[PDB]
């Protein structure tokens, strides 16, 4: 097993923070930094265990601080922007009126700043949608999943849009059902 | 453009807490500057940019940091990760498709699709007529949903006869009994 | 194509189809074992002597490229190897060598150098070495300086060569007084 | 009630 207690991100410009507890690849919850409340993927567990919040707050805080300190180390080195790479796939095997949920999995994010929408035959969707926190991965980059809920059918065909700076144009990697 | 700070601490665990080594990286962007590992005992340099703190820290913080090897790491397993993740189980949904439409006597694949399961570790096997398939037999990797499931596809290069019998054999610790799932031509 | 690897190493060998996208294809080996291909549009490997170092890279299947990566190779990785990318196969042999130096460590002045090249049973080459400050002793499977002097002390490099292909080894080399 | 605490990432030192 593998637990990450406090993976602790923060980036500037724009005071972007992120503190969250991984365990074996999963994510346990983040700290939502503005509302100052630790929120569990899955509710349950947040009746068999608890996260003080503050923990969060107090190493992002470090973060930052660390990051000017680190800025000025390097004589200001701006991070390299990455190209962000999508894979869409049915939570569940697909069947024609049973709802699932289509998965993206956006993979080698770098820096953690991306844009990532669904596209419903051609035209953007807003509802049924949820996003997971950047996980880290083993180079350093990061990790995202974006998830949209539907209904397998002959005429809907789908998109997941990835906008990144590491992309000179927004990509999209086309689903459609069988 | 912009600037990242990464900290990624990590408490791997060997047969339970018989054996919990702590990993701590300080990242700048991309590049680790310093690095504590509990194999090596104190904080470490693993670039110019980590000097300034590895020589103080080995200071001020050595005995905190090598204490959270019991008050986190320890701590967590025991008293949280212990009630919830490592007694999480789901079941997995096993179905059979074939890839290509069906015409008898003519070469094909069978996908067996297992999904929804937690943990990762499963056993998946083809069967033909009572016998295991090995050589014909492909898979992708383990998927991650990333919602606390995962799933895995694993295919079996077949030629549909009649009165044959095609059957998925999967096993996973939240079965009792291996699930088995058939299909004849 | 023939493509030569070294021991331990990485390889890519290459593979474009035409339609540029992830459509459908996979790499056997010479007993027509699947290696590694693509299951809708995600990666599977099946159970082979390759299988935890084998790999390919999917960002380029769009683009009609279709890689097998192998890492860490062994010698016996040297195999013929076909890509097979909807209609389309095209095969490559890959050629496994291993230029070791038999002369474990400490070398000292006069000593005897002694390098041995690892080669596939299907096919040998002739390997021509060369000494940090001149000579450039060469032969076959096994190469040999008698006496060595203050002067090789240094980084050489071997060379072998098949088909009109060539692979480079450098190893440094320490005579000491 | 049950309480789960992280890892306290440390402050690094300046100048010099």
């Amino acid at each position: 097993h593998v637990g990450s207690y406090g993976i602790t991100v923060y980036q500037s410009p724009g005071d972007i923070g992120q503190y969250t507890f991984e365990f074996d690849g999963d994510e346990l919850f983040y700290v939502d930094l503005d509302k100052k409340e630790t929120v569990w993927m899955l509710p349950e567990f947040a009746q068999l265990r608890r996260f003080e919040p503050q923990g969060g707050l107090q190493n992002i805080a470090t973060g930052k601080h660390n990051l000017e300190i680190l800025t000025k180390r390097s004589n200001s080195t701006p991070a390299t922007n990455e190209a962000p790479q999508a894979t869409v796939f049915p939570k569940s095997p697909v069947l024609l009126g049973q709802p699932n949920t289509l998965i993206c999995f956006v993979d080698n994010i770098f820096p953690p700043v991306i844009n990532i929408t669904w596209l419903r035959n051609s035209k953007s969707v807003t509802d049924g949608v949820y996003e997971t926190s950047f996980f880290v991965n083993r180079d350093y980059s990061f990790h995202k999943l974006s998830y949209l809920t539907f209904i397998p059918s002959d005429d809907d065909i789908y998109d997941c849009k990835v906008e990144h700076w590491g992309l000179e144009e927004p990509v999209l990697k086309h689903w459609e059902p069988e | 453009g912009s600037f990242v700070h990464q900290f990624q601490p990590f408490c791997y665990f060997t047969n339970g807490t018989q054996r919990i080594r702590l990993v701590i990286r300080y990242i700048y962007n991309r590049e680790e500057y310093v690095r504590f590992d509990s194999d090596v005992g104190e904080y470490r340099a693993v670039t110019e940019l980590g000097r300034p703190d590895a020589e103080y820290w080995n200071k001020q913080y050595l005995e905190r940091t090598r204490a959270e090897l019991d008050t986190v790491c320890r701590h967590n397993y025991e008293k949280t990760e212990t009630p919830t993740s490592l007694r999480r189980l789901e079941q997995p949904s096993v179905v059979i498709s074939l890839s290509r439409t069906e015409a008898l006597n003519h070469h094909n694949t069978l996908v067996c699709s297992v999904t929804d399961f937690y943990p990762a570790k499963i056993k998946v096997r083809w069967f033909r007529n009572g016998q295991e398939e090995t050589v014909g037999v492909s898979s992708t990797q383990l998927i991650r949903n990333g919602d606390w499931t995962f799933q895995v596809l694993v295919m079996l290069e077949m030629t549909p006869r009649r009165g044959e019998v095609y059957t998925c054999h999967v096993e996973h610790p939240s079965l009792t009994s291996p699930i088995t799932v058939e299909w004849r031509a | 194509k023939v493509v030569l690897g070294k021991k331990g190493d990485t390889v890519e060998l290459t593979c474009t189809a035409s339609q540029k996208k992830s459509i459908q294809f996979h790499w056997k080996n010479s007993n027509q074992i699947k290696i590694l291909g693509n299951q809708g549009s995600f990666l599977t490997k099946g159970p082979s002597k390759l299988n935890d170092r084998a790999d390919s890279r999917r960002s380029l299947w769009d683009q009609g490229n279709f890689p097998l990566i192998i890492k860490n190779l062994k010698i016996e990785d040297s195999d013929t190897y076909i890509c097979e990318v909807e209609d389309q196969k095209e095969e490559v042999q890959l050629l496994v060598f291993g230029l070791t130096a038999n002369s474990d460590t400490h070398l000292l002045q006069g000593q005897s150098l002694t390098l041995t090249l690892e080669s596939p049973p299907g096919s040998s080459p002739s390997v021509q070495c060369r000494s940090p400050r001149g000579k450039n002793i060469q032969g076959g499977k096994t190469l040999s300086v008698s006496q060595l002097e203050l002067q090789d002390s240094g980084t050489w490099t071997c060379t072998v060569l098949q088909n009109q292909k060539k692979v480079e080894f450098k190893i440094d080399i320490v005579v000491l007084a | 009630g049950n309480s789960h605490r992280g890892a306290i990432e440390w402050e690094g030192i300046e100048s010099g």
